[PDB]
RNA sequence: GUAAUUCGAGUACGCCGAAAGGGAAACAGGUUAAUAUUCCUGUACCAUUUAGCGUUUAGUCUGACGUCUCAGGGCAAGCCGAGCGGCGUCGUCGCGCCGUCUAAGCAGCGAACCCCGUGGAGAGCCGUAAUGGCGAGAAGCGGGCGAAUCUGUAAUGGCACAAGUCGGCUUCACCCCGGGACCCGUGAAAAGGACAGCUAAAUGUCCGUACCGAGAACUGACACAGGUGCCCCUAGCUGAAA
RNA sequence: GUGUAGACAGCAGGUCGCAGUGACCAGGGGGCUCUAACUGUCUAAUACCAACAUAGGAGAUUGCAAACCCGUAAGGGCUAG
RNA sequence: GACCCUCUUAAGGUAGCGUAGUACCUUGUCGCUUAAUUGGCGACUUGCAUGAAUGGAUCAAUGAGAGCCCUACUGU
């Protein structure tokens, strides 16, 4: 699995930012969500509820950042596309 | 009459040793709940309290009353206040002792139950919950002595917020000033050897010595009551 | 990144703004609790270095607006912090 | 309560307590021997009551705040060049000085901050005087809100009915706006105001107002070398500078 | 030369005087001791000190219906602790 | 003049400091400073009558504090 969130992004399509990733959400363009254990659920219930799926990292957003090359924090991580990874499965 | 001591003048009251209680922000007590009752407050601000030196929470809580509460360390804005007997015992809390498991750390404590909370106040300080009995709880104060109280006292779960305020040294006469100023006591002090003898037991002498000892009777009457008062014993410890 | 330091600049640190006054020791303190208090204090709730005091025992996190009570010159005492593993040990155990 | 009171702490209810705190609203010119934002001229504004025309958003905000430090914008004062009108100087020269004005009100624009919509920025980019900011959404691009002041109008008033027209620089010690740092110190309250008001008419009582405010109008017995007050203000040159 | 600017800094050459911060304004300096650490306070009107204070150090009382203190009492200060 | 005893009617001065702002004798002895110094500083110290928060010793910085010396300056 250590390589499965990397293998994530090495070759697959994701946005990162809770901004983009509700508008992916929003769009369906992303096959779903990946969310911190810092981040609320006032907007993110309604995101859950829908076929989106909502997939919780065992980390906080500071370091959920740095496991996907990205020196920043990363709260929402909807992907776009699994590529060389089957990450949907892993997440439900 | 040789004149009065400076303990004779501030019970006195005279404006030179009273409390500038306009500048204080707030009579700090636990919140009135009825017996068998509850309530629930959300934290909505921290606030520098000037009669303690150490902040204090500004509560709404839900019956429409809003509360300044002795602020435990850790307790942030958002923060869901409960007060009960039913209530969670969790930092920030005000639950009777009696449902604190032992060796949890308390403060705010009520010295009867609905009192209000009079000890384990000061920035920093906590009492431990060691022992619990049918009719009594006991509860080790920040003085070391074991305080056995009804089970019924509330208590806010934790420790008072502010610690470590005097771990800074004073360093300049100004800046105890500036806190003295805030505060009933008279600053700065003269030593009664260097008063007069009309002005103090201590004082008067060619040179300066209190010339009878310090350790005073508990029995000495007021004017008289000054030195080490009923001291078990002096000096450093051998 | 930081000042000059001089081959003899590294003591009195925060303390070089009271001179030669008030005895070495206790410029020691106060530069030490300078120190102590003037680093990075992770914030709880968003978990970056971010937490500063906004008064006397009153800190809060400059990203998220998380404000709090805790130690006057430290954001997290020790105490503090072992009521909080006592009772999450706790909460595990059960 | 007290032997008792005109005495006494506390409580409850009231009420007072600031001519330097808060605060509804007016300016310029003229007039007298002495008053003048008070009288007169001109042009405004505020409050209540009444009458008509319409009505809650309701409980929030404002009033409302410390010390230190700094940026930006403005501006009274100040300075420079040109024109114009006086005065001075004039042994030679053509310089020096004065003036060349203009209120409130009304209308218009709006810097910073803040907010909203897009945008997607990291083997890093964007900023600041400085601290800084950023996928928990940077830069860039649009919008909203929002200053001092400036522009016009008031423009006919005062000026030798003499000129009266222009530019530039700077700007404290004043106004607006924003940042930062410090506190074992945390820096008032309440009235009042804003959020739904427009038109008309009437009303706005009471007290003060002269003059000195000090090396002679106060106080120290004095026309007192003290004190109150250096309390708040102050032009050119030199000079860091009062 | 720096700077948008106000200005500021610097250079080369010439030159007068006894003297160029020319007036005005404007530290004399150093060494060895005593003493108090320091800023501060004080005998208004003979004592501005080594005295007082101070931060620092230590001791004492008291768990609050407390310790300490005011009042004849009612009731208070410390204590919105 | 150390060390056994005393006199011990509680104990008998530890570290330090020392002719001291404390030393009577006293202008104590010696050294530097001067032509010459009841002075200042240093050392010694038999401390009339020093000594540890009755705080001891010491001390950078500070001082309209108290002494002494050098330089400069001068109608002292
Ligand atoms: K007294
Ligand atoms: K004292
Ligand atoms: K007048
Ligand atoms: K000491
Ligand atoms: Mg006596
Ligand atoms: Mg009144
Ligand atoms: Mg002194
Ligand atoms: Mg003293
Ligand atoms: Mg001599
Ligand atoms: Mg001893
Ligand atoms: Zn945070």
């Amino acid at each position: 699995v250590d390589k499965s969130l990397i293998k994530a992004v090495k070759t697959g399509k994701v946005i990162v930012g809770a901004n983009r990733t509700i508008d992916a959400a929003a769009n369906g363009s992303a096959k779903m969500v990946v969310l911190a254990s810092n981040c609320p659920e006032d907007i993110k219930k309604k995101i859950q509820a829908t076929d989106i799926p909502v997939l919780e990292y065992e980390g906080t957003s500071v370091e959920l950042g740095p496991v996907c090359g990205k020196p920043f924090t990363i709260a929402a991580m909807a992907i776009l596309d699994v590529g060389e990874s089957d990450i949907l499965a892993a997440t439900a | 009459m040789g004149k009065r001591l400076i303990s004779q003048n501030r019970g006195r009251g005279t404006p030179t040793y009273r409390a500038p209680s306009h500048k204080y922000k707030a009579d700090l007590r636990h919140p009135r709940v009825d017996e068998n009752s509850s309530l629930r407050g959300e934290v909505v601000g921290i606030e520098h309290d000037p009669a303690r030196s150490a902040p204090i929470a500004k509560v709404a809580f839900e019956n429409g009353e809003e509360l300044f509460l002795l602020a435990s360390e850790g307790i942030a804005v958002g923060n869901i206040i409960e007060c009960g007997d039913d209530a969670e015992v969790k930092p920030g809390n005000i639950v009777p002792i009696g449902n604190v498991p032992e060796g949890f750390f308390i403060c705010n404590v009520e010295s009867k139950p609905n009192d209000g909370g009079k000890f384990v106040r000061s920035s920093g300080v906590y009492a431990t919950v060691v022992t619990h009995e049918a009719t009594r709880t006991a509860v080790s104060m920040p003085s070391g002595n074991i305080k056995w109280l009804n089970p019924k006292c509330r208590a806010v779960v934790g420790i008072v917020a502010g610690s470590g305020r005097v771990d800074r040294p004073w360093l300049k006469a100004g800046k105890k000033y500036h806190k003295m100023k805030t505060r009933a006591a008279k600053y700065p002090r003269v030593s009664a050897v260097a008063m007069n003898p009309r002005d103090h037991p201590f004082g008067g002498g060619a040179w300066k010595h209190p010339g009878k000892p310090t350790t005073v009777s508990r029995n000495a009457p007021p004017g008289r009551k000054v030195g080490l008062i009923a001291a078990r014993r002096t000096g450093m410890k051998r | 990144m930081a000042k000059k330091f001089t081959k003899k600049g590294r003591i009195s640190r925060s303390a070089g703004r009271f001179g030669p006054r008030y005895g070495r020791k206790d410029r020691k303190l106060v530069a030490d609790l300078e120190e102590r208090m003037r680093a990075p204090h992770v914030c709880t709730k968003c978990a970056r270095p971010t937490v500063e005091r906004i008064g006397t025992g009153i800190w809060k996190c400059s990203k998220c607006g998380h404000t709090f009570a805790g130690g006057t010159y430290i954001p997290y005492t020790s105490v503090g912090q072992t009521l909080l593993r006592t009772m999450k040990n706790i909460a595990e155990a059960k």
